[PDB]
């Protein structure tokens, strides 16, 4: 197993953020994710690429048509990025 | 400030507080001398490098007073704040209390209790479930809290029994059975079935680093071969299952007759190799053994000693302590899921109030509501700090706050106070870590709040929060029936005692310090060694005194047995209204009904005279007739009218019972016969004239007049005394029993159960004692039978003094054993003597 | 509750009558443990 | 006595003089109405004597 | 040893004093605060430790782990899954030290020098001069046997 992958089981339970291929950005509480990139959320706020916002509750992300995801910034204090 | 140096930064534990989801409180607690404070160091020495354990002694890193180091046991239950890994690598935040294993301190689990969510109970190996297991396993289920049950000392059935495979695996299989009996006794949770399968059991050995799940050892698996489900594999290591080697499967019939099962196959029998090949083969085959697993080590650590050397090969072995982190996890809620029946069981006014449903979802910012249990002293002693729980909010350093009492009401607003918070520190056991905010979930010692505060209190906002009730006091495991009486050797120096005594007050949640009428400063405790800690801290820390002790007596209480021969009438000194009743004795078993909550008043007349009317076969017009019980909280003492209505009108009755209530509230405390308390007895109300005029129904006039009511009805249905007798296990060797039956033979006890412990060559003795009698029992045991026995004993029930307490005819020699018919009035004239009151009361006193 | 070489009877302690302290039932540890010294057939007579 | 004289914390037990040639069984017994009844006489026949004249 | 005459009070009243059973010495000792009157300079004692139950094996030809009958007999009588759902393990895979025995001749031995004496349980340490050694420490500091005569328990 590599470094970015022991971060993304250090950021479940909090708000992240996601864009995937499609251009939509999917914000909200992270709740499992996997040594792949697949990630489960809940209570998303969903930004599509006209500018419609959406509500949608439970989002299952597979891990192959993401972009990237953004992390809440007091991970640099974790101890496997030290 | 300065720290030690610690795997992981501060920050991130300054930032991981503001998620509630990844906080677990944890308390752990166990039987006398488990392992739990070994644990603790175990932890410790994970999460701190520069902190091991000495060669030769244990460290106790939570024991941290200088009684706790001289005596070997726990005394004060200590708190820590860690950061553990998981088994898939994940940092959470882990608030453990270690509470003492004693049973004397058994307050100190009920003030831990109160601040958690989850308890980890310790189990030895060897010994298996005792008296405090049993009773923190009832203390855990009627607190409302999870349960998980971790096995320490295994290394016992290796290392000293040197117990065969399958037979160990017998009895760990028989100790978690007894678990479940114990909780299916009292859950009404058919969910709570404890099995290592769910991950709720792990085993551990505290002494050489060992601690594992089947998750965790499955995961050593799939580290050292790899391409193994080990959350699946984990599903088939315990029960009946078989590994058949020519289909590679698990199998529940058996492929032969000499097929050991999979938890022998996989798991116990290497760990009986990796000990046997340190301990016994250190020289010769140690090498391939540690060749084979992975393990290396330096030519300088080859040379230790066999337990160093064993502990450091464990250690290197099993590695971080990931399974204890996932069953604390997996079966212990987050203080955000679990905020709900916290607040139902211990918030006054309900969850479904406004407050509590704010406070039922543990937001970080509102109204701030903080709930401190514990007060603990400084290194002067001039000052305490008080330690809790945030409920909602974030406390803050400086912020001005109202701190509210255990007798504050929104009626009366009396027990409040407004105060500046000093500093705040989140604690570890040795050194405290200074912060300046706390956000909701979190524990929190608070700095400046300790002068109003006695046992418990409730932290709140001083502008708005304005419907803010205070939480609930802690309801111990027991009752204190102990009474020593103090004074100062010179007494100009009344004044400083006077105030130790309301500062050990302040640290010790079941103590109960009082003044007599005649000038007596009597303490309440519950055993020997508590109050010795008593009288330790008292002097050394709060005194620095001499100070004189009497002689240790129980608590004496009074009842009936017989109904009164004559209706006792009594009217008020304006000769208007006269109130006259026959008292009487209550059935077998409803006493304990009472004081355990099965019948509660409040209920609205129908299921309260169901119950009545349905078991104990109570008529209709005795069961919806009933009005009030005991002194103060719902005491085992029953008022009960009998008034009929063609001769008393009810309309006119109903006006003056809110001052019978007050009479009988107030009567059925410091009784006639040595001003103590009623046990077991029924107060029915027969005539009653009741007065017209409103001025002549004053509460002045009636209910001294219904005291003396009481006291007659009481006097007359022929009055008997009652003493506490306490429980007592004895563990003792197989010819150290007959020694026992010896020395139980003269304190005026009986034994009831003798049994065998299963996988163990020690016996159990279960006897019930005097507690009068109990001065000097432990040593008695532990001088008669060479140190071997030993026994705890706790407070069970009480019992009727044999004897007459009211026969005058009886004389009584000085300094002296009286036997059996003297006791009731040597008890009952000696407690009048004490206390102050006249040598005798008549039966037409009142 | 109100020269002499030898050691005189005076100076003992244990006269203490009570029946727990006088037998003070000594351990045989689970017919395994010995006595040190004292000889090892005697002492399995005497158990 | 205890109008001019007050004792709100009972220090007239100690320092009073007792006899102990005697037995505890045997001498004076220092119950607290008999040692305030002793400093009540002491005190009632010095105030007959004026201090310039002699003294006890 | 050598040593390092109170009036009646209100509160050494033996008439409120219940007299049940005599009070010695050595519940002073054991708990020096709770019925001593001035306690000037005791010491703590230790309170307890577990029983260590090591039982010694007498017969070398008896297995190292083997069920001694000193022990009592346990007492004989969970969500097992389905033989269907058939998980199968790498074949590379294998328990722990299987090519290793059980236990060998020098295990008993092993762990009966575990609970030995000091400097018995060691197996390194430094040299100690002759006249340090005393070899009737143990013997005068246990106990007095029964039936000794009177000189010998003074
Ligand atoms: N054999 C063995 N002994 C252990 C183990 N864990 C602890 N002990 C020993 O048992 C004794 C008591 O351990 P503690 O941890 O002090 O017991 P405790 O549970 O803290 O007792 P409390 O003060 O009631 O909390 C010490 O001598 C420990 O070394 C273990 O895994 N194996
Ligand atoms: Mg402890």
């Amino acid at each position: 197993i590599g470094v970015p992958i022991k971060v993304l089981h250090e950021a479940e339970g909090h708000i992240v953020t996601c864009e995937t291929n499609t251009g939509e950005v999917y914000r909200g509480k992270l709740i499992e994710a996997e040594d792949n990139m697949n990630c489960q959320m809940s209570n998303i706020t969903v930004t599509y690429r006209d500018g419609r916002v959406a509500q949608l509750e439970q989002v299952y992300i597979r891990g192959s048509k993401i972009r990237f995801l953004i992390l809440p910034d007091m991970l640099k204090n974790a101890p496997m990025l030290k | 400030q300065t720290l030690p140096v610690t795997v992981y930064e501060m920050d991130f534990l300054a930032d991981l507080m503001d998620n509630s989801e990844l906080i677990r409180n944890v308390t752990l607690c166990g039987h006398l001398h488990h392992g739990k404070t070994c644990f603790v160091d175990c932890l410790i020495e994970q999460t701190h490098p520069e902190i091991r354990k000495r060669y030769d002694q244990d460290l106790c890193y939570t024991d941290i007073l200088f009684t706790e180091q001289e005596r070997g046991v726990g005394i004060k239950s200590t708190p820590v704040t860690v950061v553990l890994p998981d088994t898939k690598g994940k940092s959470y935040l882990f608030n453990i209390m270690d509470t003492p294993g004693h049973v004397n301190f058994s307050d100190e689990v009920t003030a831990g209790l109160r601040i958690s969510d989850g308890v980890v109970l310790f189990i030895d190996a060897a010994e298996g479930v005792m008296l405090n297991t049993e009773r923190l396993i009832k203390h855990a289920v009627q607190e409302r809290l999870a349960v998980t049950v971790c096995i320490n000392k295994i290394d016992r059935l290796i290392l000293e029994l040197k117990l065969p495979p399958t037979d160990a695996y017998y009895k760990l299989r028989h100790i978690v059975d007894e678990v479940n009996g114990l909780i299916s006794m009292y859950s009404t949770d058919e969910n709570l079935i404890l099995s290592p399968l769910l991950g709720n059991v792990c085993f551990s050995s505290s002494q050489y680093s060992i601690c594992f799940t089947l998750g965790s050892f499955a995961k050593i698996y799939a580290d050292t071969f790899g391409d193994i489900n080990y959350q699946e594999f984990a599903k088939r290591l315990w029960g009946d299952i078989y590994f058949n080697p020519k289909t590679r499967k698990f199998t529940k019939k058996a492929p032969t007759s000499s097929s050991q099962r999979s938890f022998v196959e996989f798991i116990l029998e290497p760990l009986y190799k990796i000990l046997a090949q340190v301990v016994g083969d250190v020289d010769t085959s140690l090498p391939r053994t540690l060749d084979e697993l992975g393990i290396h080590l330096t030519k300088e650590e080859l040379k230790l000693n066999i337990r160093p050397l064993l502990r450091l090969v464990c250690k290197k072995f099993f590695g971080e302590f990931t399974g204890f982190v996932d069953m604390c996890v997996q079966h212990i809620p987050s203080p955000k899921v679990g905020a709900k029946p916290k607040i139902e069981h211990t918030y006054t006014g309900g969850v479904d109030s406004d407050l509590g449903e704010a406070m039922s979802d543990c937001d970080p910012d509102g109204p701030l509501m903080c709930h401190t249990t514990k007060m603990y002293s400084t290194d002067d002693g001039v000052q305490f700090h008080a330690f809790g729980r945030v409920l909602s909010g974030t406390i803050h350093a400086g912020q001005p706050v109202k701190v509210l009492g255990e007798n504050y009401t929104l009626e009366d607003e009396e027990d409040s106070q407004i105060c500046t918070v000093g500093r705040l520190w989140i604690s570890v056991a040795r050194y405290h870590i200074e912060v300046n905010r706390v956000p909701a979930g979190n524990w929190v010692l608070i700095e400046g709040v300790d002068q109003p505060i006695v046992k418990t209190a409730t932290i709140t906002e001083p502008r708005g929060n304005e419907e803010a009730q205070i939480f609930r006091p802690l309801k111990f495991n027991t009752t204190s029936v102990i009474k020593i009486a103090v004074e100062p050797v010179n007494p100009s120096e009344l004044p400083k005692m006077l105030d130790g005594l309301r500062k050990v007050n302040k640290s010790y949640p079941s103590l109960t310090t009082k003044v007599e009428e005649s000038g007596e400063h009597v303490i309440l405790g519950t055993g020997e060694l508590y109050l010795d800690c008593v009288m330790h801290d008292l002097r050394k820390m709060y005194s620095e005194i001499d100070i004189k002790v009497a002689d240790p007596v129980v608590t004496f209480c009074e009842t009936v047995v017989e109904t009164s021969s004559l209706k006792c009438f009594a009217e008020t000194p304006n000769k208007k209204n006269k109130i006259t009743m026959i008292a009487e004795p209550l059935e077998k078993g409803l006493a304990e009904d009472i004081e355990n909550e099965v019948v509660q008043i409040t209920w609205n007349r129908k299921k309260l005279g169901e119950f009545f009317q349905t078991k104990y076969d109570w008529d209709l017009l005795a069961a919806r007739s009933i009005w009030a019980f005991g002194p103060d909280a719902t005491g085992p003492n029953i008022l009960v009218d009998d008034t009929l209505p063609s001769e008393v009108d009810k309309a006119l009755l109903g006006s003056v019972k809110d001052s019978i209530v007050q009479g009988f509230q107030w009567g059925t405390r410091e009784g006639p016969l040595c001003d103590e308390l009623i046990r077991n007895v029924k107060f029915k109300i027969l005539d009653a004239v009741v007065a017209q005029e409103p001025l002549h129904r004053g509460g002045g006039q009636i209910i001294p007049t219904a005291r003396r009511v009481v006291y007659s009805a009481f006097l007359m249905a022929t009055p008997r005394l009652m003493e506490p007798y306490y429980f007592v296990e004895v563990q003792a060797p197989a010819d150290c029993v007959s020694a026992v039956y010896t020395v139980l033979a003269r304190r005026r006890g009986h034994v009831t159960q003798d049994a065998p412990i299963p996988g163990s060559p020690l016996y159990t003795i279960k006897a019930f004692i005097p507690a009068i009698d109990s001065f000097g029992f432990e040593t008695d045991l532990r001088t008669h039978t060479q140190g071997q026995a030993f026994s705890l004993s706790v407070f069970h029930h009480w019992q009727i003094v044999p004897g007459d307490p009211l026969d005058k005819s009886i004389v009584i020699r000085p300094l002296e054993p009286q036997p059996a018919p003297h006791l009731a009035r040597e008890f009952m004239i000696k407690t009048r003597r004490r206390k102050g009151l006249s040598e005798d009361v008549s039966i037409s006193k009142f | 509750y109100l020269f002499v070489f030898e050691w005189d009877a005076s100076e003992d302690t244990s006269i203490d009558y009570n029946p727990l302290y006088k037998e003070r039932h000594q351990v045989q540890l689970l017919g395994r443990g010995f006595i040190a010294g004292i000889d090892l057939k005697q002492q399995k007579r005497e158990q | 006595y205890l109008t001019e004289h007050p004792d709100p914390n009972n220090e007239n037990i100690v320092g009073y003089n007792n006899k102990k040639c005697w037995p505890r069984d045997a001498r004076m017994r220092l119950m607290k109405h008999d040692v305030n009844l002793g400093r009540a006489v002491f005190w009632d026949i010095k105030n007959r004597l004026p201090r310039s004249v002699t003294t006890v | 040893f050598e040593p390092l005459d109170e009036d009646w009070n209100e509160f050494n009243d033996i008439n409120k004093i219940i007299i049940r059973q005599p009070i010695r010495t050595e519940y002073k000792i054991a708990f020096p605060y709770l019925y001593n009157n001035l306690p000037h300079h005791v010491h703590l004692t230790w309170y307890h430790t577990p029983n260590v139950v090591f039982i010694k094996t007498e017969d070398p030809d008896l297995p190292a782990f083997y069920f001694d009958p000193l022990i009592n007999p346990i007492s004989h009588r969970e969500p097992l899954p389905d033989d269907d759902e058939e998980f199968e393990l790498p074949e590379f895979v294998e328990p722990f030290l299987k090519d290793t025995p059980l236990y060998t001749d020098n295990t008993a031995n092993g762990i009966a020098l575990l609970w030995a004496p000091r400097p018995f349980n060691l197996r390194s340490g430094r040299t100690r001069r002759a006249l340090d050694i005393p070899l009737v420490k143990n013997w005068y500091r246990e106990h007095c046997p029964a039936g000794q005569p009177v000189k010998v328990r003074v």
